[PDB]
């Protein structure tokens, strides 16, 4: 036997930040302690809401990619490629893409994507139902609004076209 | 033959474990157990077993484990330390296992062992020297049997039995047992033979189950196996201490002077 | 076939939900106690089958999603941790709704589970296991039971009945109680006879509840549903895997003696 | 016919309880200081009886359960060991009405006891032996029979006379007795013929127990109910050891010599 853990595959163009909570939902972990796991300290209590002021760097990434299983060019993957500008608020979704794949994606979080290009749908910022803020994509526990319990994958025929 | 002296010291320092009747009354009891995947109590008397059989258990169902994915062990076998908290017993479950995370709080690190427990497809979890842990744990235990199915036998000598029946709902769980006896009889003149024959191993002396060493072995013993196994292995030391090469009935008294 | 017989020891191992009179009480008793939104405490001798009829009654009455609202939970079946602070109650309440807290305090929790049982309309809150939990943590419980009306059930052994008797605050409220039974009597032969095919399942031998097996039975149950219910599942196994058609004496005896 | 012999000899074995009019009375008495909760005190000689005829009375009244509450056992036997405390007494009070107790002081368990006691209505207070017990206890089952008013039947050998003779107040509330006779007249035979064809269950020989068998019965047992059955099992046993199908008067002499 070899010392292992609650592995995870990483999604399509989910995020760093979606894919850590996954991790820890999955290993019934802390931020501190996947952090301290990891041998980087509370920098990833950081991560999962989207504070990079310090890009993450390849060693606070390869370190990850020691504990996670994940290679570190397919961690760097969920983070925006060198040089896009992302916003770390407010949290955003598209339902269609959350219904045929239960993540959050990165992309949502570009500067420049309003529009989801294979659903034709302007992606949602606030639950549409009760305007309530989504909460940080590792804080997902499962696909519903904290505030009125409206699976994500439900807000698909509410968001516009 | 000094080098080989210490080559036989060296064989003989290690602990074998012979075959007998006992452990493979406790291999098939907790089998059935285990298929039924219900909770026993083998109660038993200090150094007559239930650790080299229960541990062989283990031995027998070897656990397999994949290169990337969570190993599948079927039996579970843990030594819970002197007054061993919660906590205690959910990082030996852990540790185990081989799992690689080893910190966080106590109820957090109840959700990763049950879910390490329902992952690894254990099915059997062995708590040898059950003695040594507080109700508050069985408490625990309790919980884990009931909630993933798992047959859970609780190993050590009465006194566990005295621990345990103080606890309504911990009696009512472990009413099964199986009790290690002490094979005062005809198992002796077997017994001897099989110990000087393999795990001795030495040239053959033609003791033959002689009634002139089984009186000793008998009065020193007592029928306690693992007293048979330090006075014999003690007295083949000695026997090659001074070179003898078979163990002349001196040596026995000896070693019995010793004991007793 | 082998594979049949092993769907069949596969579906007696595993723990199966079945019907009596004395659940089908408890869930009458139940249902006026929603009615009436009063406290409650069924108590129980342990094994005697208390955690399966409160399962069964709030699968009885599973929660509703709600369009307008956040979806409604009638029941709220928690089992507490042993010596577990409020802080793991409300958490373990707050997690069996849909809804989830984490990081602030234990006031914010308190809150947090207040507003989530408001919201829900939570009718009954049956702790299973009440004493398990730590003294202090009773007054949240009686907290909770007064300021949302809810009617909260203590599910538990004698155990729970003498720690209520500890304190007077927390037995003040709960002047109810509904002891369980022992099942002694005649209805022995009604539950025996109806478990023969009800839950074995598998071409019985006639037994009717004969004289000799009544007697071997209430030699080892006593009345305890959970105690026969566990001794014919394994020996139903035991019977199936060596071959023979039905049950006979000698597997019941051997469990009998492997029992008492 | 081995097996039959077998059967027989078993249930040889085992006593049973024929109704004579010696417990026809005491239960009648029984009966009527129950309807009135009169506490008295049966009395009579050792190995005579009256232990049975108690034994009969409490299963008579066989108790029924209601669906939801605590069963109503009307009659309380207890058969307290020797140098019983009050501690041990309540324990087995609180243990006959399954109510498993909770470790905690001698004030606890009264009021556990008295708490089942209530709830429970218990009519009756049947101690037999009742001259085992200290007497720092026969204050407690004073005020268990003066503010519960529950009827207490003290059952034992003369000796329990002279033990609660040198107490005050158990000698005058604990006065009413029925001492249980010798039973030897036309009434004795009665009893043997009866014991004969229900008892022995033995073929129909026409032993009609003839006058010399009377004479050796009336010269070995004295009267004694105990002696009869332990002596005509004894001879039966004797009789399907040999061989021989009925009892003839050589095993009746044999034991008779035997016993005296
Ligand atoms: N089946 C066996 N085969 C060989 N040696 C055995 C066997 N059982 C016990 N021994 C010997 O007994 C000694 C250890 O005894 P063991 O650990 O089995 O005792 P135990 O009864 O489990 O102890 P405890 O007193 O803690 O209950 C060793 O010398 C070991 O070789
Ligand atoms: N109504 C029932 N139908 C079927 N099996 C039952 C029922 N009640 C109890 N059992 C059996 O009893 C065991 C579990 O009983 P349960 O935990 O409900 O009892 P309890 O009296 O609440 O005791 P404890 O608190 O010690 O768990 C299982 O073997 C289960 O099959
Ligand atoms: N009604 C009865 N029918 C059959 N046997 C009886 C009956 N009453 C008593 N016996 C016999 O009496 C013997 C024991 O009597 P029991 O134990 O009732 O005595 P006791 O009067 O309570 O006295 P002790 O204090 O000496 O025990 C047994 O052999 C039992 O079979
Ligand atoms: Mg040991
Ligand atoms: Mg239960
Ligand atoms: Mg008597
Ligand atoms: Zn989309
Ligand atoms: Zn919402």
């Amino acid at each position: 036997v070899k010392p292992w853990l609650f592995l995870i595959k990483p999604y399509e163009g989910e995020s760093l930040s979606h894919f850590l909570g996954r991790f820890r939902r999955a290993n019934h972990l802390s931020a501190s302690g996947l952090g301290t796991l990891a041998g980087i300290g509370a920098i990833v209590a950081r991560w999962e809401r989207f504070h990079f002021n310090p890009r993450p760097s390849q060693q606070e990434l390869e370190a990850i990619a020691s504990v996670v299983e994940v290679d570190a060019q397919r961690l760097a993957q969920m983070l925006p490629p060198a040089g896009v500008g992302m916003q770390h608020e407010p949290i955003r979704l598209c339902g269609a893409c959350y219904a045929e794949s239960p993540c959050h994606r990165i992309e949502w979080q570009y500067k420049s994507v309003w529009k989801c290009d294979r659903h034709q749908l302007k992606i949602l910022a606030k639950c549409p139902n009760c305007q309530a803020p989504f909460k940080m994509p590792a804080l997902w526990e499962d696909g519903c609004c904290h505030r009125c319990r409206m699976p994500f994958a439900e807000m698909a025929k509410l968001q516009k076209v | 033959d000094d080098e080989w002296l210490q080559a036989e010291i060296a064989r003989l320092k290690g602990k074998s474990i012979v075959p007998l009747q006992q452990v493979k009354t406790l291999h098939d009891w907790l089998d059935g157990k285990r298929k039924a995947r219900k909770s026993c109590r083998v109660v038993g008397e200090s150094r007559t077993g239930k650790t080299v059989a229960c541990d062989a258990y283990r031995y027998r169902h070897k656990p397999q484990q994949e290169a990337g994915r969570p190993p599948t062990v079927p039996v579970v076998y843990i030594r819970p330390h002197q007054k061993c908290g919660p906590k205690d017993l959910f990082k030996k479950i852990t540790e185990y296992l081989k799992y690689r995370v080893t910190k966080g709080t106590v109820s957090d690190f109840r959700d990763r062992t049950i879910e390490v427990l329902k992952g690894c497809g254990v099915e059997m979890l062995i708590i040898d020297e059950a003695d040594r842990l507080k109700p508050e744990t069985f408490a625990d235990v309790r919980d884990i049997a009931e909630d993933l199915g798992i047959a859970v036998v609780l190993v050590g000598t009465d006194r566990l039995d005295a621990v345990i029946k103080r606890d309504e709902q911990v009696l009512e769980r472990f009413r099964a047992h199986l009790r290690f006896g002490k094979l005062s009889g005809e198992d002796f003149k077997n017994t001897v033979e099989m110990w000087e024959q393999m795990v001795l191993k030495l040239p053959v002396s033609s003791n033959l189950k002689s009634k002139e060493m089984l009186r000793i072995l008998t009065s020193a013993t007592e029928g306690y196996i693992g007293r048979l196994d330090e006075i014999l292995r003690e007295a083949a030391i000695r026997s090659l201490s001074r070179g003898l090469k078979k163990i002349d009935k001196a040596v026995l008294q000896e070693v019995a002077k010793e004991y007793k």
